[PDB]
């Protein structure tokens, strides 16, 4: 809402198309730019805003990019947990984590491709009463 | 007894220590047990003096350590050269200089940088520099690129070549202690021999190409007509037709018929009418001059041959009837502790650094410099900092000497012992003189501020008004304008135009003109004065209170860098020597900040500016500094909110980046305010309940985390404080003048 | 060699001789006794200054005091003050400069009642200064203040404003 | 000042001043009843948050009240 | 020895720096051809 | 009625401090309270 | 002054009586059989609240404390 | 008090009007060798051969020079506390034995039996003159 309309009916995306501004090396950079923005609803401005309610038409917008954050972020803490919890087990722990073992590291880097199946399958992620509880209360 | 000894081998050269972190100091070594070991591992990297108790080991460290640094600075010289090469329009600004801006820097055609490869004229779309390279370079008679491209080649392998120096001596020919307390020989050969003959040779280079080509240049002749330096040498005919002292050859020289070599050593005293800047046959004459002195003062020490002094003897003489024993042990701790030395090398180089700002702005050396508004500012500021923060660590490394290096025998009843027993009457009457100007300097701005708002501007101290001259500086200003015909009656014109004399025009740009002193003018200078001298009472504290005081009298013990002895005796927060020089640093700041407005609001306002045919100049801001530098809104109106419309207003063009620059400091500013404002104990407790989270979870680390130390979070703050004032100021003084 | 190597260890060299000494003869004291401290001219001025001077009764002493002070701050009123341009320019310091005179007298009195500790003894004063080591001896130097300081402002006043007519 | 700058640096300083009005001369005559010693960790903080408080509060209010007042909307 | 050096390289900030450059290296390169994504396109 | 200001202004600039700093200085530096 | 309680977790390092600037502590033969010593705070008016001892003591959480309090010239380290 | 002043010029840190009328120390100690060492508040000074005496503002000077005096091996530092009568009592250690080693006449005092976390909650003892830590 909010005086939005889609590009084509809007005059202020008509005139910011003329004025390129290519960002990269190739020369028509401003004008694909602009070309292909035109899915998106555009304001008085001519900027166009992101509609990030869910719809399934605006999924490009939020949810697209949203699942691709999370499969990549589960891959970066799911790989630094499993080595963590790796390192604990050998004898010389804190040397580890400043001088990396490849000979562990690599093999967790490789896993990680399917971080949710072996996550919902630790149903025990080491959370107990044993932990650091810090004075009573 | 200055042989050469070197010992053979001293320590292998093999990759297992880079593998084995701390392997420099004994408890790192052991392990990682905290994070606070990682902060520690840096802090103590350069700290020789803690990793062994002998001194031999950590003065070859210390001169293998230089060998690696002159390989980064010639690195570093080596590619502002290459630029200048290949990506650079110093060949389109040698036709054009005025009208042409000097650009090295092309940002790549990606997310849209290319917006800063703004036009500069020649050809090249690019950043455009504020070095004054192309100022330099010129003087250098570098008048094609390939002459460009041979230098930087020439500096790379002059940088390996230093690096092998700093192997081939700390691995395989180490010098032994005696050949680095051998002081007076190292004073001989570089006054002599890289001061002296470095100022000789450079002579040669004057004389011989940049003073002949400089001298066609400015004359219009085109840079393709210009013979090239190899020329001159092989045919004289065209260097006698400029310069037709090399008639007579080498034989005035020997003969003392000096006159003859008048043409090209003069003593015109002024700055050459075509290119703003001094004349070259000046610069010429300079370095002879100089290089003959240089050459004469290193023969002042011994060396082996008994003709010379003993500086042992020298201080020793100079004791007085206040002063017991005088200069007696001061050689002792000389050369004894590198930290004296870095001490005494520290402030005056820093001191050093800032005469010559002050210098290259009134008399420009260079050609096409004053006309460059852009530089000459950053010129000047840059350097003003620079000698500002070395001059700190000149009172660091004062009070590591004493902490660590201090002997209470050699130091008996001479001059520093002596100064030590009444360090009490030193501060408490320094703290009155910071008090007395604060209040008389600070304060006129506050009367005045608040005449102008109360409606009375007959009672403020102004030029109209109530009016402070300094009629001393007015009355040294015309000494050196009726010098010329009086004293040193050779010189033509006065040393400098900013003295007085008359004003100088460079196209259509004003390169230097008489700096008038009125009231505003004295209302600044004390300004520096009162700052200057709280940042000396902060210092100076730090060096004789690190010791000792009466609060606390074993500080010594404690060390040079402890946070505090405890909460009682009312809290002994920020006693040492180390936390002095931390607060230090914010009102070096405090005391540069000033200067460097002092210097750009009144060029703006008084000097710099367009001049007519006729003789009528129109500075930038039309002598606004006359009646608004005398308050303290004028200053915020005329100064900081004027001037920075250009930098707001940069987005969307090539100085878009200044904007972003000049913003982003101020994030980074107030990002210091978190650990100086804060404590430890706070960030200790939030890291103790966020470890749970990650102990539930199991991703528990093993090095177990901890806050910054105390000491850390002072000094994490004052590297933010200073990095986002400094580099604030650095964008709006480039985006005002690159657009002004 | 020169002689002045050689005579730099010798006690006759002019050298050698030492201008500052320890407070008395405890150096464990604090002050240092220098010439700007101890020498026979400052300590000859300091000592027979009103406020040192001996055989003076307290009220004698604050009207040397006080006729010097009214004296001296007639002059930062009048001529810098407001209403410097103005025939009445000398009268306005005469009113403010006995207005510091009854403030500073009200500050003396004020530090009276409240129980004075001591009077300090120092190397350029070595004797105990006066009985000002009671609250009825500051308290008759307030007095005189008041008087003094009254009086020597009337007397810049006069001739400040008749000095045209003393030429 | 009372926020960044902390108090041992400041006790030190105040032992300075002392020695000199207790051996200045004719200043010996007054002398405090009361010792003078730095402010205290915890004063030193109030002071200075006090300070940080009141200048965030009239500096907002001449802007906020100038700016409109000035223009009347 | 060859194992001196590798350690060196799995150290925190030279296996930081590499993994980190390569990293920037690939958002750097795919910014080039494909200039500007502020949506995934809707089929 | 505009001449209160010109007797209300100065007793509360001068004369209150004067008086409340007085007796303030006194009462805290009084042995026995 | 200030107040210096030392608790049973003593273990007899004599580190507490050795960093004392002002020997405000002292090493005290207790009257367990097989204790060997124990700390004590005999002259506490002298005490100037620097904490030294907290850091020397080596027991999980400190034996020894140190309770700010009332002030004086002695501990607040005023030599005037 | 017996003792020779070690031989210094004098400085401005050092007694102060407090020791006339409040408490000034001294220490005293006896040297093998006439050594120079450096003064609790600035400079340096000489050591006499014997039967050492120095007047001290404050108990931390002194105790901070005698570990000092311990660097030169000389252990017998004494310390006393000369109130503005004259009165002089031997303060630093009451009994020939150092703190540092056990001695059969000394007692244990603020001793608190219990754990420091068995102590009672403040809430327990308010308005009552009663402190936690008691
Ligand atoms: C030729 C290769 C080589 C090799 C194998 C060694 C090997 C060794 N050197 Mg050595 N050295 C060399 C060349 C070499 N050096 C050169 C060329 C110099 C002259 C500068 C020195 C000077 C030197 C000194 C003075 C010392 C050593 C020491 C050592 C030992 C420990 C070094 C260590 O673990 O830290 C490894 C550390 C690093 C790899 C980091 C070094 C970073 C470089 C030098 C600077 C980079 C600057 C950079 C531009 C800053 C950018 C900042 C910003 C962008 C973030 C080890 C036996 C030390 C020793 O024996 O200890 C007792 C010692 O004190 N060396
Ligand atoms: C002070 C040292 C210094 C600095 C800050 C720079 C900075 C720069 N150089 Mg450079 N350069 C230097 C020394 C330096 N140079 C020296 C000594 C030489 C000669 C050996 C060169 C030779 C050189 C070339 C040949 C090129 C640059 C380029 C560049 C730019 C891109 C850097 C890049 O892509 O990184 C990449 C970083 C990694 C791969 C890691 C950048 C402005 C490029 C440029 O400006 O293109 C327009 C370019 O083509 N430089
Ligand atoms: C010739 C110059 C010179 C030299 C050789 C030294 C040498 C030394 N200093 Mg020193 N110092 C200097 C100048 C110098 N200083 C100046 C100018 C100051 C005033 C600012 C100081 C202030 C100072 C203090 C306060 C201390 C030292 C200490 C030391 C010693 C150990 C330092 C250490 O471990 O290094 C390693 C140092 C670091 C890792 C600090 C990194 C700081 C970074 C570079 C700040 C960021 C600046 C950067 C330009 C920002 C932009 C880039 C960034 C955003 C990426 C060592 C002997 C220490 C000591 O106790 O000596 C025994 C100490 O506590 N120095
Ligand atoms: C704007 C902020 C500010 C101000 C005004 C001050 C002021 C001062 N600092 Mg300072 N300081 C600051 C920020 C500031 N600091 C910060 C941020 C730091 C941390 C880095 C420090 C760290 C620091 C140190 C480490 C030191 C100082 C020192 C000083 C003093 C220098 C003496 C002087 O100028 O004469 C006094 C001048 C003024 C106070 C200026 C304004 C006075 C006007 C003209 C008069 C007021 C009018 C009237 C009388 C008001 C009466 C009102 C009535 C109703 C009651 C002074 C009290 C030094 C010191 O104390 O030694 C002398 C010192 O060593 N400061
Ligand atoms: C600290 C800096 C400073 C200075 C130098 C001045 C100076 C002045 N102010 Mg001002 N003012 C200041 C700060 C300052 N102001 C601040 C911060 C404010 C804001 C609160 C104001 C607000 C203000 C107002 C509102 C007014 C002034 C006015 C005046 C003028 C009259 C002064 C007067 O009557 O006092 C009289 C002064 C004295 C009685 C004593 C001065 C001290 C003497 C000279 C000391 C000498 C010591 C001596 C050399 C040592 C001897 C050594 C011994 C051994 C012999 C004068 C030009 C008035 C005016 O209209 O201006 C034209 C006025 O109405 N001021
Ligand atoms: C502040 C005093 C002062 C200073 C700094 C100078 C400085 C200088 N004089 Mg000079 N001069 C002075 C007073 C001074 N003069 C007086 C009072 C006289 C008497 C008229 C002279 C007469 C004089 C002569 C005759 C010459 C100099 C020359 C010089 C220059 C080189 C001198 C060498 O050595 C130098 C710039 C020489 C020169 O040519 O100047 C460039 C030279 O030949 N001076
Ligand atoms: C809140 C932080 C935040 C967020 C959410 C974003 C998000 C975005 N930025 Mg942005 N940016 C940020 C911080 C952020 N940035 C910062 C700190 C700066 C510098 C100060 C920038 C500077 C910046 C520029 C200059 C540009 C973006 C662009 C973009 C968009 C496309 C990036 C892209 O192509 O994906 C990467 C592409 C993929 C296909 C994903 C591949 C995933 C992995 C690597 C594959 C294996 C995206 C919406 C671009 C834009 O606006 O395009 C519309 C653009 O040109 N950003
Ligand atoms: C007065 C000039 C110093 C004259 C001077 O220093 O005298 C020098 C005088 C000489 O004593 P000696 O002959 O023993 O010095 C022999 C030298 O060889 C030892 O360095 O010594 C003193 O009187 C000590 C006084 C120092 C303290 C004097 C006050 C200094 C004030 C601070 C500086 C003000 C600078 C203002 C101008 C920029
Ligand atoms: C050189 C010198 C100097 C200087 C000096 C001076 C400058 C002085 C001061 C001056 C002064 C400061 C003076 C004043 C005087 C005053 C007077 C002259 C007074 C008068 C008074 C009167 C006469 C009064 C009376 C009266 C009375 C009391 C009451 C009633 C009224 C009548 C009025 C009657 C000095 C010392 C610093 C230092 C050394 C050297
Ligand atoms: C914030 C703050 C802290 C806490 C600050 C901390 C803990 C800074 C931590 C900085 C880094 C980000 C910690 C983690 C570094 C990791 C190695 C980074 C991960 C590696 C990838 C980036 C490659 C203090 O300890 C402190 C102490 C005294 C006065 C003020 C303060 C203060 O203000
Ligand atoms: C300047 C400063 C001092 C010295 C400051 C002192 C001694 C205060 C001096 C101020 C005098 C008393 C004048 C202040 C007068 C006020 C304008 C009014 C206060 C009165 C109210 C009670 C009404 C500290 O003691 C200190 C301690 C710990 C951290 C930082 C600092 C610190 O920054
Ligand atoms: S636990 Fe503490 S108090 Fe007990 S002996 Fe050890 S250091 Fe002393
Ligand atoms: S605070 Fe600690 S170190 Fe200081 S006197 Fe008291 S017990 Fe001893």
């Amino acid at each position: 809402g909010a005086d939005l309309t889609p590009c084509a009916e809007n005059p202020a995306f008509q005139a910011l198309a003329k004025n390129a501004r290519n960002t990269t090396a190739d020369p028509q950079s401003g004008q694909k730019r602009f070309e292909r923005y035109s899915q998106a609803l555009c304001g008085p401005e001519g900027y166009p805003h992101l509609i990030v309610d869910g719809r399934l038409d605006r999924a490009g917008d939020f949810l697209i990019p949203s699942i691709l954050f999370l499969y990549i972020a589960g891959w970066i803490g799911w790989v630094g947990r499993a080595y963590l919890q790796a390192i604990k087990k050998d004898s010389d722990t804190e040397q580890k984590e400043i001088q990396l073992d490849l000979g562990i590291a690599l093999p967790i880097i490789a896993t990680g491709f399917a971080w949710p199946a072996a996550a919902v399958k630790e149903l025990l992620s080491g959370e107990l009463t044993a932990k650091d509880s810090e004075i009573t209360v | 007894k200055a042989r050469v000894i070197v010992d053979k081998d001293p320590v292998p050269t093999s990759f297992e220590k880079w593998a084995q972190p701390g392997h420099f100091d004994r408890t790192l070594a052991r392990g990682p047990k905290t994070t606070t070991w990682i902060w520690n591992l840096h802090a103590l990297a350069h700290d020789f003096d803690t990793h062994t108790s002998d001194l031999e080991d950590i003065s070859r460290k210390i001169f293998a350590a230089h060998f690696g640094h002159l390989a980064v600075v010639t690195i570093w010289l080596s590619g502002m050269i290459f630029h200048g090469a290949k990506f650079s329009n110093y060949e389109a600004w040698l036709s054009d200089p005025l009208n042409v801006r000097p650009s090295a820097q092309v940002v790549w055609p990606i997310v849209g940088q290319d917006i800063l490869n703004g036009d500069v004229g020649g050809g090249f779309h690019g950043i455009q520099i504020t070095s004054g390279l192309f100022q330099v370079w010129r003087g250098w008679g570098i008048t094609n690129s390939f002459q460009l491209y041979c230098t930087a080649i020439g500096g790379l392998v002059l940088a390996g070549l230093f690096l092998f120096a700093g192997w081939f001596h700390y691995h395989k020919r180490a010098p032994k202690l005696e050949w680095f307390q051998n002081v007076e020989s190292m004073l001989n050969h570089h006054l002599q021999v890289l001061l002296g003959c470095g100022s000789l040779g450079w002579a040669g280079h004057l004389i011989h190409v940049s003073a002949p080509i400089n001298k066609l240049m400015d004359a219009g002749v085109a840079v393709k007509d210009i013979p090239l330096p190899h020329e001159f040498i092989l045919n004289k005919s065209l260097l006698i037709d400029l310069f037709p002292g090399f008639a007579a050859g080498l034989t005035p020289f020997f003969t003392l018929n000096w006159g003859q070599y008048a043409d090209f050593l003069t003593f015109k005293g002024g700055l050459n009418p075509v290119t703003g800047g001094l004349w070259m046959t000046d610069i010429a004459h300079h370095h002879l001059a100089i290089a003959v002195v240089f050459i004469i003062a290193g023969h002042q020490y011994r060396t082996n041959w008994g003709i010379g002094h003993s500086i042992k003897e020298i201080l020793e003489n100079h004791k007085g009837p206040f002063t017991g024993e005088g200069h007696k042990g001061l050689y002792e701790n000389l050369t004894t502790s590198w930290h004296a030395q870095l001490a005494t090398n520290l402030a005056f180089l820093g001191s050093l650094t800032i005469i010559i700002a002050h210098h290259m702005y009134a008399m420009p050396p260079y050609p096409y410099l004053a006309t460059d508004y852009a530089t000459q500012l950053c010129i000047f500021t840059h350097h003003i900092w620079i000698g500002g923060f070395l001059i700190v660590g000149g009172a660091a490394h004062a009070a590591i000497f004493m902490v660590r290096d201090y002997d209470p025998v050699v130091n008996q009843n001479n001059v520093l012992d002596r100064v030590i027993r009444h360090r009490d009457a030193i501060i408490s009457h320094l703290n009155w003189v910071c008090i007395f100007l604060g209040f008389h300097s600070f304060g006129l701005y506050i009367h005045n501020d608040t005449m102008r708002a109360l409606g009375r501007p007959q009672d403020m101290f102004s030029d109209t008004a109530i009016q402070l001259q300094p009629v001393f500086a007015q009355w040294v200003q015309n000494l050196h304008t009726l010098a010329p015909g009086g004293t040193a009656p050779n010189a033509l014109e006065p040393v400098s135009y900013a003295f007085g004399g008359g004003v100088l025009a460079v196209g259509g740009k004003v390169a230097m003109m008489p700096i008038a002193l009125g009231t505003a003018d004295f209302l600044i200078h004390h300004i520096h004065a009162f700052t200057i001298h709280v940042t000396v009472l902060i210092l100076l504290k730090g060096v004789l209170f690190a010791r000792s005081s009466r609060l606390i009298p074993d500080k010594a013990n404690l060390g040079f860098r402890f946070p505090c002895d405890g909460p009682g005796r009312g809290g002994t927060c920020q006693v040492s020597g180390w936390d002095h020089v931390f607060l230090g640093l914010f009102w070096m700041y405090n005391s540069l900040s000033i200067v460097i407005f002092h210097f750009s609001w009144k060029m703006q306002s008084d000097v710099w500016g367009t001049v007519d045919a006729a003789g009528n100049v129109s500075h930038i801001t039309g002598g606004n500094f006359a009646q608004s530098a005398i308050t303290i809104n004028g200053w915020l109106r005329d100064f900081l909110w004027a001037q920075a419309s250009q930098v707001i207003n940069s987005y969307g063009s090539a100085l878009s980046a200044y904007g972003l620059m000049f913003l982003g400091a101020h994030f980074v500013w107030a990002f210091s305010l978190m650990f100086l404002f804060s404590g430890r104990g706070y960030w200790q407790e939030l890291i103790e309940s966020i470890v749970w989270a990650h102990n539930k979870l199991k991703v528990a680390p093993a090095i177990q985390p901890r806050a910054l130390s105390i000491t850390q979070g002072r000094a994490v703050g004052v590297a933010h404080y200073l990095l986002g004032g400094i580099a604030t100021t650095w964008a709006f003084f480039h985006a005002h003048i690159l657009s002004v | 060699a020169q002689a002045v190597d050689a005579s730099k260890n010798l006690p006759s060299d002019p050298r050698n001789r030492e201008v500052v000494f320890p407070a008395g003869r405890d150096p464990q004291w604090g002050n240092l006794e220098t010439p700007v401290n101890a020498s026979p001219l400052v300590k000859w001025f300091i000592n027979n200054l009103p406020a040192y001077r001996p055989g003076l009764t307290p009220f004698r002493r604050g009207l040397e005091v006080g006729m010097a002070h009214g004296y001296f701050l007639f002059g930062p009123f009048a001529k810098l003050g407001p209403l410097r341009d103005a025939a009445n320019a000398n009268l306005a310091g005469l009113l403010g400069a006995i207005g510091l005179v009854v403030l500073f007298t009200l500050a003396l009195s004020l530090y009276a009642n409240s129980n004075p500790p001591t009077a300090l003894a120092s190397v350029t004063v070595p004797n105990p200064p006066d009985a000002f080591q009671s609250k009825e001896g500051w308290n008759n130097f307030a007095s005189a203040f008041l008087i003094g300081g009254i009086g020597g402002a009337v007397v810049a006043y006069f001739l400040t404003s008749n000095l045209a007519l003393i030429q | 000042m009372f926020l960044i700058s902390w108090r041992g640096y400041w006790q030190e300083l105040i032992e300075t001043l002392v020695w000199a009005h207790e051996r200045t001369p004719i200043a010996n005559l007054v002398r405090w009843k009361d010792k003078p010693v730095a402010l205290s960790i915890v004063q030193a903080r109030v002071v200075g948050l006090a300070h940080f408080t009141v200048g965030y509060v009239l500096t907002y209010a001449a802007f906020l009240i100038a700016s409109t007042a000035g223009k009347f909307g | 020895q060859s194992s001196y050096l590798i350690k060196f390289i799995s150290t925190a900030p030279v296996a930081a720096t590499i993994w980190l450059t390569i990293t920037a290296g690939i958002l750097i390169e795919f910014n080039r051809f494909f200039p500007d994504l502020l949506f995934h396109p809707l089929p | 009625a505009s001449f209160l200001s010109s007797i209300f202004v100065p007793v509360i600039g001068w004369v209150v401090p004067i008086a409340t700093f007085s007796f303030l200085f006194l009462y805290i530096e009084r042995e026995d309270v | 002054s200030h107040t210096v309680k030392i608790y049973d977790t003593c273990i007899g390092c004599t580190q507490c009586v050795r960093a004392c600037p002002t020997d405000v502590l002292e090493m005290v033969p207790w009257d367990g059989c097989k204790a060997a010593q124990v700390a004590s705070s005999p002259r506490t008016e002298d005490c100037v609240g620097c904490k030294r001892c907290e850091t020397a003591c080596p027991t999980d959480f400190l034996s020894i404390r140190v309770y700010l309090g009332a002030e004086t010239t002695r501990s607040m380290g005023l030599a005037y | 008090l017996s003792g020779k002043t070690p031989l210094f010029a004098g400085s401005t840190g050092g007694l102060l009007t407090k020791a006339v009328e409040e408490e000034k120390y001294a220490i005293t100690w006896t040297s093998p060798k006439a050594q120079v060492f450096e003064l609790p508040t600035g400079g340096a000074a000489t050591m006499h051969e014997g039967e050492n005496l120095l007047y001290i503002a404050r108990k931390e000077y002194g105790i901070a020079l005698g570990g000092q005096l311990r660097k030169f091996k000389i252990t017998n530092y004494k310390i006393y506390r000369i109130l503005p009568s004259g009165e002089t009592t031997f303060i630093h250690p009451a009994d020939g034995v150092f703190p540092e080693k056990v001695n059969a006449g000394r007692e244990k005092v603020r001793f608190n039996a219990r754990s420091i976390g068995e102590n009672p909650n403040p809430s327990q003892v308010k308005f009552s003159g009663k402190a936690t830590y008691d």
